[PDB]
């Protein structure tokens, strides 16, 4: 394996790795760089991997990540700077998930307007995970206008989600927001407006936000769009699970493909708790 | 590692998609060919903004059929007006034949491919464009060290993606041993998408104009003629309808294309015609005076 | 979409054969045989049967369906003008013009006596000999006389002069016939498709033995029809085949 | 539902590259087979997964879709050039009912 | 694949050959692996 | 010259290649961009095939002072003639939002190029207007017969569309609405229906108050724009004449042939209504065999 | 620079079938005698000035004549390169024929003298008199005002030196010795006999005066023309082609035919 | 492959008409395309020119190749032509029609 | 340059007002469309028209095209010689002059006595007698339009081509009406049936039945006068004698 499919291996061992936290920053010395430096994907892939370790408990970790970015954020650098402060970037938003510190807010943000191809995507869903639910007005209002700035693509699709994972568990104060992600004639945007219903009224078997979702998928020609719509519904009825396979029935009688990925996925989440019988018979 | 290359899509503006139709289509024996000024960003957005015409050659497409000489005369007629930007490739139109490079292309090709690595040949076919789907296709060369590490795979990952297909032949075989076929999206904002559903000035001038009423008679006239006779097949078939097996009662007394189906869809195109022809006739009788 | 498809540009094949329902095998007009998605909304009961067909440009695909009244080798006359002589502008012959207005005529319209008496219908109507006869003059006078549609062809005008033509235009004929009989052929002169003997060890005789072959396929069918068969006139007396004879 | 997405799957299939009417010669075991496509030239070439060199023999009509020019199914309805030779000949229907004395 | 069958005319014996195929085009081809001028005289029918 | 002018045949690149030049300037806060203008023309038909940026500054201080550069434009016609040499210029693109009279200036330097009365075409890059974003003018040297002199002016050429059959399959392939203001199914040409009426009721409206304007405020007279308004009246209908009288007699021949086609769509549905009630008939003994045979099934699962 | 890359090799081969002619109006229409319908247009129905040619992929193509070449250079029949991949005229060819053709030519044939071929003086110089002195002496066919004879005929036993006699004389006095055989007029392929007549007399009029020594002249020297049941319809029809290339018919009076038979 | 083709006329490339783009005639002789201009009085266009037929029948005029010269190359003759585009490559044996003669020689 | 070629065809049959069906000169017939810049009206049978080769749609109606075998047939019209340099033979010019150079005159007489107007002339006579130069004389004097077409010029190799030309030839006879057909040297494909012996037999029949029914059947002529040379006329099918 080389590229990305290297990258893969080294990001591998730290969901093995996952749990025994002493012993985490161990396993994972001599792929961090300074004992590594045979290639940039394993450099890299050491930081997303001793994130995935720490994930939920990595207080202290944040700190110890945080230095490396900065570094790297005075300069747009080189693309063997970016597989680096990719990983670097994905890895502090693992360790930082749920903390709602101000400090990982304003880290990324450097690398955020550096405008780094791959490390752009990492920020923005950095800061959807460490700022999980608390609705900081300014977090939101940046994230959406500079969506509409950048050129790169992967730097959107991680923007868009990530709105939405800061405004989860908000439900009907999230509203305003989820009027201007529908609203918009970007893709991204709306892939991205699927996901703000889904986790803000994440749980609730609200009306209105599956009406949303339902309207939207089939209502809209764009193929990332339909396909983010279906797997919302999942996150949603998430407690009344019982609902799920009768209002899912249609959209995997429909032939198209994206609609019919995203039912499957839906089911997935939805029954994922506990198996039901008539979603596995829906699945085959 | 080396450098590392992954997918890209090339994304081509609405302007530079008429422009390479326009100029493939008057050309159309004889290949014509062109070039591609844009601008490359990310690792996966190719943006092709304009293209432009070089003169056609009757020693068709080759390395020396270009012309670098008026590319630079060219260069400078974009620059003063702020349209200049960087050279991102090359096109040419092939007519009957499918999306795929001939040799003498390849050599075409490898020159642009040097001077930026991250150069495209998009082939246009304008005879078969005559469907309602413009087949269009990018190629972009893999390098021969590249093939022998077999790094065709290395620009698959990251992303399931659309692997859409529209060609093969010719296509797959050149393929495997050079190059790597992009994935088309095309790029439009707000403003473009106005401009593109506007054809009409039949917006407001469509609803109280209408088609004289001699004509809506011939309409009434034929539809209620022929109604009779696919009502005329539907007695004798329901003769039937109370047999063995509902395949073979198509066949033997011809059930084929369901004249039961058949008689709704002429009764419906012209009922719903109809509302349509009174529904304008009386708004401008009762509005106008 | 696939109403532009079914819409123009489209080549013109034929539908030779089914094998299924929703594939069949037509030869186009590019002299190849090529096996097609056959689209839906369509006929498949005058598709099956020989006659032509509307398959689209590049891609082979057989998208529309073609009358049988178009791409005809000639249109009915009883729609137009017949030849405008009568069988009094024939003088002489009236013995060997009882003969064949007991061909034409009386079964046209009397059809209901020849199955009265238990007698077979009339068939095909030769005439032959030198040509100073007067054989012409009087297929004219009785078309006008007759009250039916008239056709028509000659020998070059089964012209083959493109690889697989000749062989299309015995199909159009006979097959316009049936449609809107009572009806008429003629066929003006058969010296060159009747031909006692032949060569083919060359590509040119091959496709005028087919015509032949051909001919003699849709007479056989052509029986028991209140059409009159094929009327038909040659030089010689020896140029028939026994088998266009038999 | 059922009306429209059966269209898009039918799109396709008319947008196929062509595909010829040959006839098998002779066949080689290696699985490739020497077929006539009837208009045009002989190839010898391999068949699909789904039929045998020994499903096919000499005077099997087969399919052959040219983007590889590989053989998918012979054809299900053969027609002899036998049937129009016998035409010619001409049997006249007749036993020994139509003779007596 | 396919193979092009086409019909030899004649070889020249230093490896070439000159082939009519029943496809129409005349191709000057090259007498080269997996086969020999012993094995091809004419009237044979060769693989392209 | 040609005095052959009808339509201005326009064609979608040229609107599209507009927009592009005046974004690709950043020309904006009523800062212009004036590009040539390509196509065939010495024709009654003026076809405009192509347009082409040119050099252009405009002064917004002073409005009568502007920058053109005569050198580019012949150059740049040469390398037309590369890419199809059925181009000659015809005229020019102004990038609106309207016109302006510092127009009839730019226009005389472009009569040294030109075959034709030059095209002068408004591409309206903020796409307003109820139909096409495109007015289109020619200047006209004329006589004003309200007693007044010479005047060099811009009168009206109807603006409509036809394009190139590639370009066509082009346009239609990157759109994907299902349109709304072009017809279709029934309540397609409902809404287009509403709209042509409230579209009447614009224009209506404001020619009430354009005849206000001018004994009120005082725009001059011109006896040419209201000599059409009185033709309005002349072929306008009447009623309770023996036209308008066909006209309801007619109403009542075409409803007559809808209620025979809702009929027979009844008859249609009432034959479906018993083959689906012939089919639960059927699948009724299926439903009475099954659960006998359920009972032999459940004991065996358990087994295993 | 345009128009050299085009020129450039290859290119396609076509003849030209008419000029059609249309007119130069391009501010409406053309009405030649074909009035055109529906939309005006500057040059996509009113058209300038037109050429049918005839390709050689079996085809025919209508395009406006190339402002290169001149109408003058355009008259029916004439063969004329065309481009290659579009079908736009670059030029003028002079007419091609066949390689059966191109072997009748010149090889430079030595004279050998009529004083090496011995005996046989009154012969030599009644022959003389039918070829050779009309030629030189045509100072005397435009006093007396005669006509020219079409050709003279060498018959006899055969091995008296009739061939060699010829071969000699004819490349004794300079002019274009065409080298043609009877038994080559009768060729297997049906009318193409025929049209190897009219390329040998071709060939003699470009270069007339010639003098086209036919070898044999019993292939065609056929005494049917009332057959039964053969292929010999084939053979009399290239003996009757000979008669319609010996009919006057303008610039023949110059070529002339010898010709060796021995019956 | 080289498509083989077969020469039916050696036309020589100067005195084909092969210059029309000048269309003076008050420079040169005009009686060639190579005395069209009379500055050089020589060479404007290749020096020998040849049309050949092809064996799918369809005429091309071809020119000279670079390792081919005119003595090489003769009317009747058969030639070697590049597959994709048209110039003599390498001349062949005389003549197709040749093809029981090889049967003939034991 | 930048006008490329078109492809040219002509109208087999009218399917509509939108779909004509025409047979290419390419050989396939196709389905085309229209565009509307050219007639809708004066698309009719046998009538030329050039369609796209890359939309495949009519471009615009052309008059009709016409072989250059039929115009190689029309630019030979010369020898100048009057109907003086026949000598002796000058009787034969009256009796010529009955059935062809009267009706082509003033076929207006013709009607008042009440028969068809003749055409055809036969001149046959063993061989020297200035049949040939008695067609160059009314050649000459009359000076019409006149195709002289030697009668084994007009077959050629391929076949199917022999009945294109001849069918042309009439085509231009009757536009440019009066107008005289010099068959020369007709006995080739005058021929007797045959048809027992090879297919050269069978391409002589294929050519003589399209000029049989040509001539006079359910299309005649009309202004269109025949003179045919043959040597002899005991070499001919009894269909042309007749
Ligand atoms: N019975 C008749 N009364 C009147 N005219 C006649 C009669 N018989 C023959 N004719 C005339 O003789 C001429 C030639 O005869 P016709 O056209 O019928 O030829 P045919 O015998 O079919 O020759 P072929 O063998 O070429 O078919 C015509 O003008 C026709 O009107
Ligand atoms: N009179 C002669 N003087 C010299 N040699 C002669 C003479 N007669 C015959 N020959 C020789 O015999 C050869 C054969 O005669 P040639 O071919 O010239 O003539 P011919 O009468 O047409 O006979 P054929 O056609 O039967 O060969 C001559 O080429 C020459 O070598
Ligand atoms: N009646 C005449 N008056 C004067 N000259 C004549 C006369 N008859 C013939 N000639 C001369 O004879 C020549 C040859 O006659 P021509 O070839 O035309 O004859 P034909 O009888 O058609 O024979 P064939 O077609 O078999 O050659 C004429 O060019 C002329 O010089
Ligand atoms: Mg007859
Ligand atoms: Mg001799
Ligand atoms: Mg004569």
């Amino acid at each position: 394996a080389q590229n990305w499919a290297k990258f893969t291996a080294t990001a591998s061992l730290g969901v093995i790795h996952k749990g025994n936290l002493l012993e985490g920053k161990k396993v994972m010395a001599p792929y961090l760089p300074g004992s590594r430096a045979s290639s940039r994907f394993i450099k890299g892939g050491s930081l997303y991997g001793l994130g995935l370790i720490y994930a939920g408990f990595g207080r202290d970790t944040t700190d110890y990540l945080k230095n490396i970015i900065v570094e790297n954020s005075g300069t747009s650098g080189d693309e063997d700077v970016d597989v680096l402060l990719h990983g670097a970037s994905l890895g502090i938003g693992l360790a930082a998930m749920g903390s709602a510190n101000i400090e990982v807010y304003e880290a990324l943000k450097e690398v955020l307007y550096n405008d780094s191809a791959t490390s752009g995507e990492a920020a923005a869903l950095g800061m959807g995970l460490c700022m999980l639910g608390t609705g900081k007005p300014e977090a939101i209002h940046d994230m959406f206008t500079y969506s509409q700035e950048t050129q790169h693509g992967n730097i959107t699709r991680g923007l868009a989600v990530g709105l939405a994972l800061i405004n989860y568990g908000r439900q009907e104060l999230a509203d305003d927001l989820i009027t201007k992600m529908l609203a918009s004639d970007e893709s991204l945007l709306r892939y991205g407006g699927a996901f703000t219903i889904a986790l803000a009224y994440a749980g609730t078997g609200n009306n209105s936000a599956v009406k949303r979702l339902l309207h939207v998928a089939v209502s809209d020609s764009n193929d990332d769009v339909r396909r983010a719509a279906v797997i919302a519904l999942g996150f949603v009825l998430l407690r009344d699970y019982t609902t799920v396979p009768r209002i899912v029935q249609l959209l995997s009688k429909s032939h198209n493909a994206h609609v019919r990925c995203g039912t499957a996925f839906a089911l997935g989440i939805a029954c994922a708790g506990k198996g039901l019988q008539s979603a596995i018979d829906v699945l085959d | 590692t080396g450098r590392d290359d992954t997918k890209e899509t090339v994304y081509i503006s609405s302007i530079a998609l008429l422009k390479m139709l326009k100029h493939g289509r008057a050309g159309v024996p004889m290949e014509v060919m062109g070039l591609m000024l844009g601008e490359f960003v990310d690792d996966y957005t190719v943006n092709v903004v304009d293209v432009f015409a070089m003169p056609q050659s009757g020693t068709g497409v080759s390395v020396e059929a270009v012309d670098d000489v008026f590319q630079a005369k060219m260069m400078d007629m974009l620059k003063q007006t702020g349209r200049d930007q960087m050279v991102v490739g090359w096109y040419h139109s092939h007519p009957g034949f499918g999306c795929w490079l001939s040799s003498v292309d390849v050599n075409t090709q490898k020159s642009f491919e040097q001077l930026n690595s991250r150069a495209v040949a998009v082939v246009v076919d304008p005879i078969q464009s005559v469907k309602g789907k413009v087949v269009i296709d990018a190629f972009r060369l893999i390098d021969t060290g590249a093939l022998i590490n077999n790094l065709e795979p290395r620009q698959t990952t990251s992303n399931t993606g659309l692997l859409n297909k529209a060609n093969i032949q010719a296509l797959i075989h050149g393929l495997n041993r050079h190059y790597y076929s992009l994935n088309i999206d095309y790029h439009k904002t707000a403003k473009e998408t106005k401009m593109l559903m506007n054809l009409h000035k039949e917006q407001w001038q469509s609803g109280l104009k209408m088609y004289d009423y001699e004509e809506k008679e011939e309409s009434n006239l034929a539809a209620t003629k022929s109604m009779v006779k696919i009502a005329e097949q539907y007695s004798k078939r329901i003769e039937e309808e109370k047999e063995l097996t509902e395949e073979e009662l198509k066949t033997r007394y011809v059930g084929r294309q369901d004249p039961k189906k058949h008689l709704s869809e002429t009764a419906d195109e012209t009922l719903e015609n109809n509302i349509v022809s009174v529904l304008t006739a009386g708004v401008n009788s009762v509005a106008i005076k | 979409e696939v109403k532009r498809i079914q819409s123009v540009p489209l080549v013109i094949g034929q539908f030779l054969e089914p094998i299924d329902q929703n594939t069949g095998i037509v030869s186009s007009t590019t002299g190849m045989s090529y096996v097609v998605r056959i689209l839906s909304t369509l006929d498949r009961e005058l598709l099956k049967p020989s006659m032509s067909v509307a398959l689209h440009r590049h891609s082979n695909a057989l998208v529309d369906i073609l009358p049988p009244d178009s791409d005809s080798s000639i249109s009915v006359m009883g729609e137009n003008e017949k030849p405008d002589v009568t069988y009094a502008d024939v003088g002489g012959l009236d013995m060997q013009k009882q003969e064949i207005r007991e061909a034409v005529e009386l079964p046209l319209v009397q059809a209901d006596l020849y199955e009265q008496i238990g007698i077979d219908p009339p068939r095909g109507v030769l005439l032959y000999g030198p040509p100073g006869t007067g054989k012409t003059m009087l297929v004219k006078a009785v078309a006008n006389s007759t009250k039916a549609a008239f056709i028509r062809v000659n020998g070059s005008e089964f012209v083959h002069k493109y690889l697989g033509e000749g062989p299309r235009m015995v199909r159009d004929v006979f097959r316009l016939a049936r449609e809107n009989a009572p009806s008429i052929i003629f066929i003006d002169e058969v010296d060159s498709i009747a031909t006692k003997r032949f060569d083919a060890q060359t590509g040119s005789d091959r496709e005028v033995q087919r015509i032949l072959i051909e001919l003699l396929t849709q007479m056989d069918g052509f029986d028991q029809s209140t059409n009159v068969k094929v009327i038909m006139a040659t030089n010689r007396a020896d140029t028939l085949d026994p088998a266009l004879l038999r | 539902n059922d009306k429209v997405r059966f269209i898009k799957d039918e799109l396709r299939l008319l947008q196929e590259p062509g595909s010829y009417v040959g006839e098998v010669i002779k066949i080689v075991s290696d699985k490739k087979v020497l077929v006539k496509v009837q208009p045009e030239g002989k190839y010898i070439v391999d068949v699909a997964k789904d039929i045998n060199v020994k499903d096919l023999k000499a005077s099997q009509r087969v399919c052959l879709r040219s983007d590889s020019y590989m053989l998918h199914k012979v054809l299900e309805n053969k027609a002899d050039p036998l049937v129009s030779l016998m035409m010619v000949e001409k049997v006249p229907d007749s036993t020994y009912d139509m003779v007596g004395g | 694949n396919p193979l092009s069958i086409g019909t030899l005319e004649e070889i020249i014996d230093d490896d070439h050959a000159i082939v009519t195929s029943p496809t129409m085009p005349d191709y000057y081809v090259s007498i080269l692996s997996f086969v020999d001028k012993e094995l091809l005289e004419p009237g044979c029918s060769v693989l392209l | 010259m040609s005095l052959q002018h009808e339509k201005v045949t326009i064609a979608p690149l040229v609107l599209l290649s507009a927009l592009d030049h005046y974004e690709r300037t950043q020309t904006k806060e009523n800062k212009r961009c004036v590009g040539v203008i390509l196509g065939d023309a010495n024709s009654s038909t003026i076809r405009v095939t192509n347009s082409f940026a040119l050099p252009f500054e405009e002064d917004e201080k002073n409005s009568d002072v502007w920058f053109l550069d005569h050198n580019y434009i012949e150059n740049m016609n040469e390398m037309c003639k590369k890419i199809n040499a059925k181009e000659k210029l015809i005229g020019w693109y102004h990038s609106g939002p309207k016109l302006r009279a510092s127009d009839l200036k730019i226009n005389e330097l472009f009569k040294k190029y030109t075959q034709n009365n030059p095209l002068l075409l408004i591409v309206d890059v903020k796409q307003q207007g109820v139909g096409l974003p495109t007015d289109a003018y020619v200047a006209i040297e004329q006589v004003k017969d309200d007693g007044t002199s010479t005047e060099k002016t811009f009168l009206h050429l109807p603006c409509t569309i036809e394009a190139e059959e590639a370009e066509e399959i082009g346009v239609e392939h990157l759109l994907r609405d299902v349109r709304d203001q072009a017809a279709g199914g029934l309540s397609i040409r409902l809404t287009n229906q509403l709209k042509s009426l409230k579209g009447l009721q614009s224009k209506l409206k404001d020619v009430v108050e354009y005849l206000d304007k001018v004994i009120n405020k005082e725009l001059p007279i011109n006896h040419t724009i209201l000599g059409k308004l009185q033709d309005v009246f002349n072929l306008l209908p009447n009623l309770g004449t023996p036209d308008d009288d066909e006209i309801d007699v007619e109403n009542h021949d075409r409803i007559n042939i809808s209620n025979n086609l809702q009929k027979a769509l009844t008859v249609k549905t009432n034959d479906e209504l018993m083959v689906i009630y012939i089919s639960n008939l059927v699948r009724s003994i299926i439903a009475f065999d099954d659960l006998i045979e359920n009972k032999i099934q459940n004991k065996k699962i358990q087994e295993q | 620079e345009k128009i050299k890359n085009n020129r450039q090799l290859p290119y396609l081969v076509a003849n030209v079938v008419e000029v059609m002619d249309m007119n130069e109006i391009e501010d409406k229409e053309n009405s030649e005698s074909t009035t055109q319908g529906g939309n005006v247009n500057l040059d996509n129905t009113a058209v300038g000035k037109a050429a049918v040619v005839k390709t050689s992929s079996r085809q025919t193509v209508f395009l406006p004549m190339v402002g290169l070449v001149d109408p003058d250079k355009l008259k029916p029949n004439d063969l004329v390169g065309v481009n290659k991949d579009s079908y736009l005229i670059l030029d003028t060819l002079p007419s091609e024929f066949d390689s059966r053709v191109k072997a009748m030519e010149v090889d430079e044939k030595p004279t050998e003298t009529y004083s090496d071929v011995g005996g046989l003086d009154k012969q030599i110089e009644e022959l003389v008199e039918a070829i050779v002195l009309p030629m030189k002496r045509a100072d005397k066919f435009k006093d007396m005002g005669i006509r020219a004879p079409k050709g003279a005929l060498m018959y006899g036993p055969p091995g008296t030196g009739k061939t060699l006699l010829a071969r000699a004389c004819a490349a004794q006095t300079n002019a274009t010795f065409l080298k043609l055989a009877a038994p080559q007029l009768v060729q297997m392929y049906i009318g193409e006999g025929a049209k190897l007549v009219r390329d040998a007399f071709a060939l003699a009029k470009e270069k007339a005066p010639t003098i086209i020594f036919i070898d044999e002249l019993d292939a065609i020297g056929t005494k049917r023309f009332d057959s039964e049941k053969s292929g010999d319809r084939e053979v009399q029809r290239t003996m009757l082609e000979l008669l319609n290339q010996l009919d006057g018919f303008s610039s023949d009076d110059r070529v002339k035919v010898l010709a060796a038979t021995n019956r | 492959p080289l498509q083989v083709a077969r020469c039916t006329k050696i036309i020589k490339g100067n005195g084909e008409s092969d210059e029309t783009t000048t269309d003076n005639n008050n420079s040169g002789n005009s009686n060639s395309n190579s005395n069209q201009q009379s500055t050089d009085a020589d060479e404007d266009d290749e020096d020998a020119k040849y049309v050949i037929n092809l064996k799918q029948i369809a005429k091309f005029v071809v020119g000279l190749g670079e390792r081919v010269s005119p003595t090489d190359i003769e009317e009747g003759m058969r030639v070697g032509v590049d597959r994709s585009k048209y110039n003599i490559e390498l001349p062949l044996p005389p003549r197709i029609d040749p093809s029981v003669t090889m049967m003939t020689v034991e | 340059l930048q006008s490329i070629g078109q492809l040219i065809g002509e109208v087999m049959k009218e399917l509509s007002e939108e779909k004509y069906i025409v047979k290419a000169s390419s050989g396939p017939r196709y389905i085309v469309g229209v565009r509307n810049s050219v007639d809708r009206s004066k698309l009719k049978k046998g009538v030329r028209v050039t369609l796209d080769i890359t939309t495949l749609t009519i471009m615009r109606i052309l008059p009709r095209e016409t072989d250059p075998l039929v115009y190689n047939m029309t630019s030979f019209e010369q020898g100048e010689i009057t109907f003086d340099g026949i000598g002796g033979l000058t009787e034969q010019i009256r009796e010529l002059r009955e059935v062809i150079e009267l009706p082509l005159k003033n076929p207006e007489i013709f009607q008042r006595v009440g028969i068809k107007p003749p055409k055809g002339v036969l001149l046959y006579g063993p061989p020297g007698t200035g049949k040939t130069l008695l067609a160059k004389a009314v050649a000459a004097t009359i000076g019409a339009n006149f195709i002289f077409s030697p009668a084994s010029g007009i077959v050629d190799k391929y076949i199917g081509e022999s009945a294109r030309i001849i069918r042309e030839m009439f085509a231009y006879a009757k536009e440019h009406e009066p107008c005289i057909i010099f068959m020369d040297e007709v006995d080739a494909i005058g021929g007797r049936r045959f048809s027992e012996g090879t297919s050269a037999d069978r391409e002589i029949q294929r050519t003589l039945m399209e000029l049989l029914t040509q001539m006079d059947g359910f299309d005649n002529l009309g202004q269109t006068k025949i003179i045919m040379a043959t040597n002899r006329p005991d070499t001919l099918d009894p269909a042309l004698l007749r």
